[PDB]
């Protein structure tokens, strides 16, 4: 039985400008006291055509973790647009929240993220090179994909 | 595509 | 009577490298269900000589907030050293946690933060421009300064 | 060609307590000056099992409407819980925004609405009769269902 | 088609 | 306490 | 930027019998001529358990206030012991100095006040009801708590 | 000092 169980994720401050940080409120239960910290990450998929464009937006070691219910508001800065292929900037991509224990990933929460212009002129005639200061990020919060993995908890 | 990596999420 | 009462703040991962995210565990009581969100902020005072160097490290809207006891870990990334005046980087500065309701700030929790080198050579012969990768942040956690403000809750 | 074209609807104050008013920001384009008023409505589906429980939350005649881009926040009070069947209070229902010109409905924007308790104790042990002061409304804003109808614009 | 054809 | 009203000052 | 800045407060005639008036020397700077007076108050906290026991010891309207450095020796009579709960009389309580401009309080200076008997017999065997004629007031003058509030200076 | 902005906290 997994020592940590994620019960809920709430997507905060959504929709928002592309440049605003991601914000998630995570609720989890610890079945027993952990001897090591929990490593939380937020990973942005810069390109659905290649994993080489993944950006680790944030990484945070949280501990010691006692038994019981816990809540955590995690913020990560927006991805660096200089690393995103222009063809992937406008449209749907993915953002992931992962948790790792002793080097082993035990949970992944994924969301589709829709990046679009809000001005009608820009939506119909998008600039040749994307203007990230005019893009609105809309996380599809009602459709999280939750995947759990079997790991050695000791 | 349902069978392509739009399932990295 | 204030509808929200902060009862405790525990500073986590302290001391730590300057570049580690801030982690505060906050316990608060909601006397009655709130119709609007609570706005939590972490503000870093980059310079005690001028408010122009304040950095809002995290600003989040959370809710609806039901009546009862609540606890959460509020995480924010470290400040941008490119905005901190060199003369304020080594020594004591301030970090603040605030909460706002219907646009009105009702509580501020402040901590003195001592940023210092740990290597003996650097402590005695500090570099001309601060090296933030070698600074250790020590939040003076046993001495929080709590200030409450009267606001209109409705 | 429709003389009025709705370009965007943004759902505001979402999620929120069940008792908070609905707020939608609507952007529309009027291709030419209209001689009559536009009739905007917000209709709540109190029960997916019967149309007899529909509540017209707001019905407003706004005009004259000149040519050009228009944007407005359309607010309506929450539905009367005394008319909602208890079995329909927790779960998914629908809210609609319609626009009518000269007695002819030309657009309907529908959203699924998930109504659930905000506290974990109440979600797992719900009261025998729903407590609407403890329910939270979550409008599924990323999935509007937009239907347009052919009308005589004169 | 069941009446979620209101939306 | 540091969290009680000995912060009326 | 605040048009009035308090730079110093000196606590005079300290320690003293409980019945002696409070005496403070306040130094402040006026950045520019004020069109209205400053309202100074001395407030005694009769009970840290309830704000209902606060006593406004003095209130004084001082002006016109020209630009420059100013000094103010403010005296207020001791509180009415008939309004102080017995359990709060011996030990630590609080005294406050506030300044108001056009109905808006912009500064509050607080001090801890230790009221104790000086006779050994009374310290070891305190009377059932406090004897205010035997209490010595010792204001903790080296530890002022200064709170500033944002106001509209015109 | 106690009277300078080490009271931003």
């Amino acid at each position: 039985m997994a020592k940590v169980q994620v019960n809920n994720v709430v997507v905060l401050d959504n929709p928002s400008p592309f440049y605003n940080p991601f914000q998630f409120e995570i609720t989890f239960e610890c079945i027993e006291d952990l001897s090591e910290d929990l490593e939380w990450k937020i990973i942005y998929v810069g390109s659905a055509e290649s994993e080489e464009y993944d950006q680790v937006l944030d990484s945070v070691l949280v501990g010691p973790v006692p038994a019981g219910r816990h809540m955590f508001v995690f913020q990560a800065d927006a991805p660096n647009p200089g690393l995103i292929p222009d063809a992937d900037a406008v449209g749907v991509t993915v953002v992931l929240i992962t948790c790792t224990y002793r080097g082993q990933e035990f949970i992944r929460v994924g969301y589709y993220v829709n990046n679009e212009y809000t001005e009608t002129e820009l939506r119909e005639n998008p600039p040749v090179k994307p203007d990230f200061s005019k893009l609105q990020r809309n996380i599809l919060a009602s459709n999280p994909r939750v995947t759990r993995f079997h790991i050695n908890w000791e | 595509e349902k069978a392509a990596x739009x399932q990295r999420i």
